[PDB]
RNA sequence: GCAGUCAAGCGUUCAUAGCGACAUUGCUUUUUGAUUCUUCGAUGUCGGCUCUUCCUAUCAUACCGAAGCAGAAUUCGGUAAGCGUUGGAUUGUUCACCCACUAAUAGGGAACGUGAGCUGGGUUUAGACCGUCGUGAGACAGGUUAGUUUUACCCUACUGAUGAAUGUUACCGCAAUAGUAAUUGAACUUAGUACGAGAGGAACAGUUCAUUCGGAUAAUUGGUUUUUGCGGCUGUCUGAUCAGGCAUUGCCGCGAAGCUACCAUCCGCUGGAUUAUGGCUGAACGCCUCUAAGUCAGAAUCCAUGCUAGAACGCGGUGAUUUC
RNA sequence: CUCUUAAGGUAGCCAAAUGCCUCGUCAUCUAAUUAGUGACGCGCAUGAAUGGAUUAACGAGAUUCCCACUGUCCCUAUCUA
RNA sequence: GUGAACAGCCUCUAGUUGAUAGAAUAAUGUAGAUAAGGGAAGUCGGCAAAAUAGAUCCGUAACUUCGGGAUAAGGAUUGGC
RNA sequence: UUCAUCUAGACAGCCGGACGGUGGCCAUGGAAGUCGGAAUCCGCUAAGGAGUGUGUAACAACUCACCGGCCGAAUGAACUA
């Protein structure tokens, strides 16, 4: 099996968790839950949500 | 020839035309293959051929019953590999009886389903899945 | 006048009466046909629902579409420490059915069985088999001559074993007892067989197998007095229906003058005993084995409790069997794992199945990780610890 | 309304494959009449919705016989009611009609089932308008609009739920009786084969799915949120802060658990006896004959296997049975 | 050309809240319309202050379609008092 | 106080704390809510509910008795500092 | 009940023959016993219809009425209830 990446927080999605949303333009989204899958709905930035990788990598958490 | 997919297009569901024949929307009016229960409602699904009318679009494909396949769903479905997954839509494209296209390309992704299941479908896809 | 449109009546008139099962233990009504060239087993074993996981596995099935592919499926986790030998009950056949000629018990019964015989456990004075097991007195003479009855008749075995319930984590105590028919040939090696295992205890490896169909009976989870709108899945009534609208609007016609036993009513749903057949076994795991959860795919040394415990049950540390999808029942009932009535060839059965991977996230939440390791691998390090 | 009998004819020939005139015998009571026996100290009067069951004069599905049955499709008929028999536009409508899917969209009963189950569009009080009629008040199986749908806590029935008594108490069982369930399609392949000049074009075996139904289940996904769990926001109040109250759960995002969805997943058994029918042997009747004696195979049928309940006045095995 | 009246329904309007036949006919609206609308009119039985025709605005009046919207429904589920 | 406001919501003075209670949290209710995908397919009928909503700026059709229609329709903005 | 056949050999059964004038007359596009109308003859005859059916376009070719070979005592038909 293939663990996948949640598009908005980088959380390891592993199989048969969380959705998979196809954009109009045929991009991939993937959501570990629907606490992702909300703020992305809801057009929040994962670089402003402070517990995604990405906004820890941007603000240099960890390391 | 298709698992189960959660059916997501009732009959009176108006989904996007993704060909290129000149229509902007499909109404559907009935599904291939449905089954039959008191009060239960035809209902499609990714991959299934549809009864449908246009409800605009070019006036010569308006005003008559014409075959369909749903190629976009947009209602979450669970493949066997245990993937929940939807589309931002729910799109699909005028056919003949015999499946083959009216139209020569699709605009937008095409569900594999949908692809598997129909060959014309699958040529004049663009992305799948 | 006729129905005016037909439709398929709500309801199964064969699980009737939808009442409370007499018993949390769900009775097995029918064991597998004897074959008496085989060797003495059991036909049944004795478990608890731990809950379920899922599993990720290449589906061997030529024709289909995923042939070859990766599916993940929904299993079953049933603790089963092994079962502990205490009895026999010989069976004779009879105009009027089965019926029991004698029983004969083990000399030693764990307090676990004896609790069993008492409502009252903590205030009496456990007298319960103290001079039965006199009869074991110097030579067992009287327990021989029994053994030797059941030899002489009772052409059908059954031991009594009970469960172990002090290796699981619930906090009952108190041991299930049930009969487990034994097949296998020659009833005098049944008994022989009983008695050499009288005290002793069976594993679910000596009694299940990988990939083996097998039948699940429990009594359902109960869910009190139900309305008919939930309990047989009638329409509901239209939003404009006086006096409610979960509810069966005709619920007979005038003549019979009298309400008819196949109308919807409100009542008890649940807690009905279940038969369900055909589950297949994913797994066959040991509690002393770590690496209980892992494949030859995946390698992570983890067993199959999930991160946080088994929700409302708690951790797996005996035998237990994976099947796959459900079997009735909720988490930490008693369930009885039998083997199939007939021979199932149908490539749903007789498929090897191969697990390449099992989900030991928390059941508690959205699990993220599959270990405490993988966890402080992707954290790194946290103010408290790690 | 449905079904027979006869058989002049139709069916290119040919009465009876399928039909069938002139006649004639019936059945049914889902038509409408006829009657006025019951009810006028009152049986709630259309239709729909909901739900159960029953009938068979069977639309589909099972197995078959016949054909003007080459195949395919179809038609006639037998055992058959086990199983299903739909979504919509218009209309109060029943009925009708069309669109459409479907294996099929069969007909009916149950006080023209079903109003202390609903609804109240219609009809069928009182308001009002029109048309025709009437001098008029007013009439109108004419049209139109508005118009209170009451009560169960009793008995039974039904659904579930306790329970005295059998020395007591406990555990494990048996199984009388009662119920019972699965359903239908598609695709691949057989096979572009059999068959057919051709066009076309099967089936059995095997495989993967699906429809309708049912029983569970909550790993996952989704829904639900008083977890008032975390955070945010408005207004006001506690001098400010921190932290809080109130806004009938203040509002918003996320939200675990639980519950739950063909909106999720899993599971839904195999033996015998038969019906129709096709056969064996074989007389009656030197032949013939599935039938008479005997006998073989055989249906979605039946009875079992299996599944649910366990007789609270059916039964068995087993443990312990009170020093005072 | 007849019979005939006090006068023989004029201007208008209509299957209209007035048309039996009737779900009239044509067109439009829909996949499908006994609905709605526009037309037609030998109109059972339309029609001129018993007011005719029309009308901006207004209407808890009757009606049809469309967009939005939704648990009305598919098909139900859950929570609170 | 907020606010256009005698609106709603919170507070001061004053007044009251009165409605039979206790324990549970089944069905069916009454009242209040939410709901994936579809969006009136429900129904006689969108009944009920939802959606809209304040203010500022832009923009506003047929028709009209010239007065209206009109908040037509349709958009954008809004906190704090 | 009635009428028939029958040791001068019945019924059934198996087997043999089932001819010639003659493609009888008429027609028909063709019609030979057999799509039809009409005539129902004669010889050889133990016996054979100008034909009981199948068959051909017509032929042909099978088959039956009819008579024989075998068997040997009963049998057939139409009615009545
Ligand atoms: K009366
Ligand atoms: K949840
Ligand atoms: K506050
Ligand atoms: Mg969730
Ligand atoms: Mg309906
Ligand atoms: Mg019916
Ligand atoms: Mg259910
Ligand atoms: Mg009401
Ligand atoms: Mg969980
Ligand atoms: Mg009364
Ligand atoms: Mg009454
Ligand atoms: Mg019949
Ligand atoms: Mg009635
Ligand atoms: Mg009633
Ligand atoms: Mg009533
Ligand atoms: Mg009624
Ligand atoms: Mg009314
Ligand atoms: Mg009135
Ligand atoms: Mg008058
Ligand atoms: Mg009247
Ligand atoms: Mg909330
Ligand atoms: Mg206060
Ligand atoms: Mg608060
Ligand atoms: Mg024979
Ligand atoms: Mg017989
Ligand atoms: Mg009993
Ligand atoms: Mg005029
Ligand atoms: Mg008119
Ligand atoms: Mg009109
Ligand atoms: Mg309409
Ligand atoms: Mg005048
Ligand atoms: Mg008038
Ligand atoms: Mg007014
Ligand atoms: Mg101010
Ligand atoms: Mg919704
Ligand atoms: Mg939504
Ligand atoms: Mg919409
Ligand atoms: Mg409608
Ligand atoms: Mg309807
Ligand atoms: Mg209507
Ligand atoms: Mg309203
Ligand atoms: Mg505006
Ligand atoms: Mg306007
Ligand atoms: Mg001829």
């Amino acid at each position: 099996m293939k663990v996948e990446i949640d598009s908005f927080s980088g959380a390891k999605i592993y199989p048969g968790r969380g959705t998979l949303f196809v954009r109009g333009d045929s991009k991939i989204f993937r959501f570990q839950n629907s606490k992702s899958a909300s703020l992305f709905k809801q057009r929040k930035n994962p670089r402003r949500i402070a517990w995604t990788v990405l906004f820890r990598k941007h603000h240099k958490k960890g390391i | 020839t298709k698992f189960r997919i959660s059916l997501g297009l009732p009959v009176g569901a108006i989904m996007n035309c993704a060909d290129n024949s000149g229509a902007r929307n499909l109404y559907i009016i009935a599904v291939k293959g449905s089954g039959s229960r008191l009060n239960r409602l035809p209902a499609a699904s990714l991959g299934d051929m549809v009864m449908a009318t246009v409800k605009k679009g070019k006036p010569e494909l308006r005003k008559k019953v014409m075959p369909a396949i749903v190629v976009r769903q947009a209602k979450s479905w669970r493949r066997r590999d245990g993937v929940f997954l939807y589309f931002e839509d729910n799109a699909g494209v005028i056919a003949n009886p015999k499946g083959e296209m009216k139209g020569s390309a699709i605009t937008g992704p095409v569900g594999k389903e949908c692809a598997d299941l129909w060959p014309r479908v699958a040529s004049n896809s663009g992305v799948v899945v | 006048s006729h129905r005016k449109y037909e439709a398929p009546r709500h309801g199964h008139l064969g699980f009737l009466p939808r009442k409370r099962a007499a018993s949390i233990r769900a009775r097995v009504k029918a064991f597998p046909k004897d074959d008496r060239s085989k060797p003495v087993a059991l036909t049944s074993f004795l478990g608890y629902k731990a809950g379920m996981t899922t599993i990720v596995r290449d589906l061997d099935r030529p024709g289909s579409k995923f042939h070859k592919r990766e599916v993940v499926e929904a299993v079953t986790v049933v603790d089963t420490p092994p079962v502990v030998v205490v009895g026999v009950v010989g069976y004779v056949e009879t105009p009027r059915g089965l019926r029991s000629l004698t029983t004969v018990w083990a000399e030693h019964l764990s307090d676990e069985v004896k609790r069993r015989f008492y409502k009252n456990w903590y205030k009496s004075k456990k007298k319960a088999f103290t001079k039965y097991s006199a009869k074991y007195a110097q030579d067992g003479a009287g327990i021989e001559r029994e053994l030797a009855r059941i030899k002489k008749y009772a052409s059908v075995v059954r031991v009594l074993v009970h469960t172990q319930i002090r290796k699981t984590p619930l906090a009952q105590k108190k041991a299930h007892l049930a009969e487990i028919q034994l097949n296998g040939g020659s009833i005098s090696e049944k008994v022989d067989w009983a008695r050499e295992h009288f005290e002793k205890t069976v594993a679910v490896d000596s009694v299940f197998e990988q990939n083996e169909m097998i039948d699940a009976i429990a009594v359902t989870k109960g869910h009190g007095f139900e309305g008919v709108t939930h309990r047989w899945g009638t329409k509901k009534l239209p939003r404009k229906t006086h006096r409610g609208l979960r509810k069966v609007a005709c619920i007979g016609a005038w003549h019979p003058a009298h309400v008819m036993w196949s109308v919807a009513r409100a009542g008890q749903r649940g807690y009905h005993s279940r038969t369900s057949i055909n589950h297949k076994i994913y797994r066959v795991g040991k509690g002393d084995d770590e690496a209980n959860g892992a494949t030859s795919f995946d390698r992570t040394k983890k067993t199959i409790t999930p991160m946080g415990g088994f929700v409302h049950y708690g951790e797996i540390k005996n035998d237990f069997i994976m099947v796959k999808g459900c079997i009735p029942g909720n988490r930490k009932r008693i369930v009885t794992l039998r083997k199939s009535l007939y021979t199932n060839t149908s490539r749903k059965a007789l498929e090897e199945v191969s697990l390449k991977w099992i989900d030991t996230a928390s059941k508690f939440g959205k699990g993220r990780f599959q270990t405490p390791a993988e966890k402080h691998a992707f954290m790194g390090t946290l103010k408290k610890d790690l």
